[PDB]
């Protein structure tokens, strides 16, 4: 009734390990795909090699750092939910469980070179929001993780891809069911905001809110759980948002007279251009003046350059009336507040909705 | 499978529940999506906004927040119907045809409020209330009838050729408060297609007059059209600007894709989206109104 | 049950015996040792 | 499960018949499900419209009312296949890799007429019809894709519409994925396909455009600081709302691999699941 996903990768944004049964794994693309779309997209005046800089930092703080141009399959192909959670941990409202959840990867992790790798991170998103190359594109979505098999820096594992969440047997725990496992700084209910009944079947999506001014700029990842349609969930999300919207509308871009058309087309006797001379012998003295309108828009907001959000659905819920648990339990050898959804349906494809308004 | 058991009241009059067995290939809709339901989410009276009745705007608006459902064998006591929208398997899952116009192989279906003449509804006096069942078109007659639809909102504040048969369309506009929502989506839509390539594009209205000439197929493209035959004949567009980093950057790929996107939202958010698609095996090429077919989910 | 050891473990012990001597050395006393060991997993495949 | 037989012809030459025994795992569009079926609904004659062959435009219009299928094996008198439509299971489900570009686990596939390079097809000229198969490339590259083929096409019109070309450049276009790049279209000559197939597609695409930031700077002149007036609204309301659909974006299968390569080339064929 359900199927499975096995890739091998390097362990060094995941940790199948320390990783709770039932988390979410998320993949990302070459690299070297960034560098090529921001060439092209980056905006007028702002430089479009901070990226690059950004960029190659985070390799060299990274095992075989010799192994980047040629894609032969080695590389960090997935990463866990929690390490982006803890990545941009400081911009999350609950202040102490960002902060718990980010202490907690550091340590369980090889917490030598973990906060700088962290750091690049950081700023790697940072400079990837500076010139519109954002990473809703490049991050794809995973199943739950299942099952996993690591030697040493390199794994071997296996997640669910779709359907009902305990129809698997992980057959190695003390049980053979797992439930969905998120931390509590992602966790995001929309409907307890807008004050609407909670009953029935609810959809889950993936939100990325941008921020974007002069050298500073922010993106958080939440998990939204609500009962909102397929496509109304972006009006409602524009209504919490309606902030950052306008933030972004006049901090956007920071790198002509009109003319009556219908005015003097409703009247009569104005200069005419009959096709007679756009025929094209002499189509220069034909339209030497014909109006002049002195126009041109170059700097002015763009859709692209407005956007604060990008959605997508990746399950629903069926049973009615989800009862979703909070508790907090030990991750390694610390503790953090772990949300526990039961019961969830994976499907869906890889689409995104951009909220740019 | 999923699907919803909609009890009906009891003491019904046994006209009342042969009129209800009709129904049987309809589609319903659901405010909140639950296994047992009641009689007076399907009535109209749950579709009211404020005190009333509500409009054909606000019918729009109510068809993509509600959940969809497609009634199937009725029972004398229950009301089986089963679920659309999320994804769950139905097996030989059929729709009984509503719209006036006829219906092939491979059209999708969309959901709009009874536009025509008076809707053929069911009327329940003892209960109380009154169920008004959706219309489905196709989707290029969908994108027609918003057309006109729209054109006539602005003009508050028709004719449709389908199959060389003329028909007419009986808006209602009673209400004020949907009406200007329309206009802020649309104009919001117009905003984000202007970028600094339409400059370029705008400049290459005189090569397209001439080119409409010896052609004779760009006339019909210039025909329809109404400004840039207008335009084409009227202003001198001056000649030409630089670029700030043409070096490395391609300006005339952002609005020709820009658009993509901004054209593809706009048939959903002015109106429903498609819902199904018709795909009939071992039956006839065309379904005429009043008979049933066997639909996929999209 | 291999399925379920969860971590098994084994362990040895070990005494030695000692000589008697005299003059200027100290004298000596019995030692005994105890050791312990745990079970490694392994496991194999085959496909089909 | 459901499953169409085609049925082959007899009389075939050999040769045609080890071409087709290479074609495995490709996708065949068929008009109308029906357990037996003709290979006149498979060829190109049934695709063209008007008479004249079949556009861009239309194969794109084509790919969307017409239901697809994969071919899982051949017969020496016989050929099989499997729908991709309502309910089937379809089990060991493999296609094979139709596009230039590379494919990885958990990319989504769709559908595209061959815009970039001639299309390969098997000709069956004893017969006299032809095979096209679709091509297949993930998402996230078909909207990067349709939007540089357009944009290229109107480069050419506007170096000739204008008196002198605005040549400087950036030099040449590029699709990039998975750290390779495809340097489509090098040279200026040889205008294969310019206005061949992309031709209507790009005067559509001129004139909503064009209607698009025309009317609003006819409408609302505060922006930059006898006429009808209402059916140029219904009729650009009508138009781009089709055109919209045409450049739809619908997933078709999904790439799940299991115990195999994750990255795979041209030419190569892995498991699909059923989206």
């Amino acid at each position: 009734t359900t199927q499975l996903i096995q890739q091998v990768s390097l362990t060094d944004f995941f940790r199948p390990d320390i990783e709770h049964a039932g988390s979410i794994v998320l993949i990302l693309r070459h690299p070297s795909d960034m560098i090529g779309e921001a060439n092209t997209l980056t905006q007028a005046g702002r430089d479009p090699d901070v990226l690059l800089e950004g960029l190659r930092n985070l390799f060299n703080a990274c095992t075989a750092p010799w192994t980047v141009g040629e894609g032969g399959g080695l590389r960090a192909y997935v990463t866990s939910l929690s390490f982006i959670a803890a990545c941009r941990a400081e911009e999350y409202t609950d202040k102490q469980a960002a902060d718990a959840n980010r202490t907690a990867i550091v340590s369980a992790y090889g917490c030598s070179r973990m906060e700088t790798r962290l750091i690049r991170f950081s700023e790697c998103l940072r400079a990837m929001v500076q010139c519109h190359v954002f990473p809703h594109r490049f991050i794809s979505f995973f199943g739950s993780l299942l099952e996993y098999t690591i030697q040493d820096n390199l794994c071997n594992i296996t997640a669910v891809a779709k359907g009902p969440q305990e129809a698997a047997r992980t057959d190695k725990t003390s049980t053979r069911r797992v439930t969905a496992n998120i931390p509590a700084c992602v966790f995001w209910d929309v409907d307890k905001d807008l004050h609407l009944s909670a009953d029935g079947l609810k959809h889950v999506f993936l939100v990325f809110v941008y921020t974007q001014r002069r050298q500073r700029e922010g993106v958080r990842l939440h998990l939204a759980l609500s009962q909102l349609n397929e496509q109304c969930f972006g009006r409602g999300i524009g209504f919490l948002l309606g902030r950052i919207r306008a933030e972004n509308a006049a901090w956007g871009t920071e790198g002509t007279r009109a003319l009556p058309l219908v005015q003097l087309s409703n009247d009569p006797t104005s200069p005419r251009c009959s096709i007679g001379e756009i025929t094209g012998v002499n189509w220069n003295l034909a339209r030497q003046r014909l109006y002049q309108w002195t126009g041109d828009f170059r700097g002015l907001p763009t859709q692209l350059s407005c956007m604060y959000a990008a959605y997508t659905l990746i399950g629903t819920i069926p049973s009615e009336s989800v009862r979703y648990t909070r508790r907090m339990e030990r991750f390694g050898g610390y503790n953090v507040p772990t949300i526990w959804l039961e019961g969830v349906v994976w499907g869906g494809t890889n689409t995104w909705n951009e909220c740019y308004y | 499978p999923f699907e919803i058991e909609v009890l009906l009241p009891g003491e019904l009059s046994p006209a009342e529940t042969s009129a209800l067995q009709k129904c049987e290939g309809k589609i319903i809709t659901f405010s909140t999506l639950r296994h047992r339901a009641s009689l007076v989410d399907i009535a109209l009276s749950s579709y009211y906004i404020n005190g009333a009745p509500p409009d054909t705007l606000s019918l729009l608006e109510a068809y993509r927040m509600r959940f969809a459902a497609v009634i199937t064998r009725v029972i004398p006591g229950k009301l089986l119907a089963h679920a659309i929208g999320v994804g769950t398997p139905t097996p030989g899952l059929f729709i009984q045809n509503t719209s006036p116009v006829d219906l092939c192989n491979g059209d999708y279906i969309c959901l709009l409020p009874p536009v025509f003449g008076s809707a053929d509804s069911i009327r329940l006096d003892s209960v109380g209330l009154e169920i008004v069942f959706p219309l489905t078109i196709p989707q290029t007659l969908m994108r027609e009838i918003i057309a006109k639809v729209v054109a006539r909102a602005v003009e508050r504040t028709d004719v449709i050729c389908y199959n060389g048969r003329r028909y007419e369309l009986e808006t209602n506009l009673q209400h004020r408060d949907g009406s200007d929502a329309a206009i802020r989506t649309l104009v919001l839509n117009l905003m984000f297609s202007i970028n600094e390539g339409c400059l370029l594009l705008l400049a290459l209205i005189p090569t397209l007059l001439v080119q409409g000439a010896h052609d004779g197929y760009v006339n019909l493209l210039i025909q329809t059209a109404n400004c840039v035959r207008e335009t084409g004949q009227l202003i001198n567009i001056p000649p030409m600007p630089r670029i700030q980093d043409g070096h490395r950057r391609f300006p005339i790929y952002e609005t020709i894709s820009s658009w993509i996107s901004t054209s593809s939202r706009l048939g959903d958010t002015l109106g429903t989206r498609a819902i199904l698609r018709v795909c009939v095996f071992d039956g006839p090429s065309t379904v005429h109104p009043g008979d049933r077919t066997a639909v996929i989910q999209v | 049950e291999l399925a379920y050891v969860r971590d098994g473990v084994i362990q040895f012990e070990v005494q030695q015996p000692m000589i008697a001597r005299d003059g200027p050395h100290p004298v000596d006393q019995p030692v005994h040792n105890y050791m312990v060991k745990r079970i490694h997993k392994r496991s194999l495949s085959a496909a089909f």
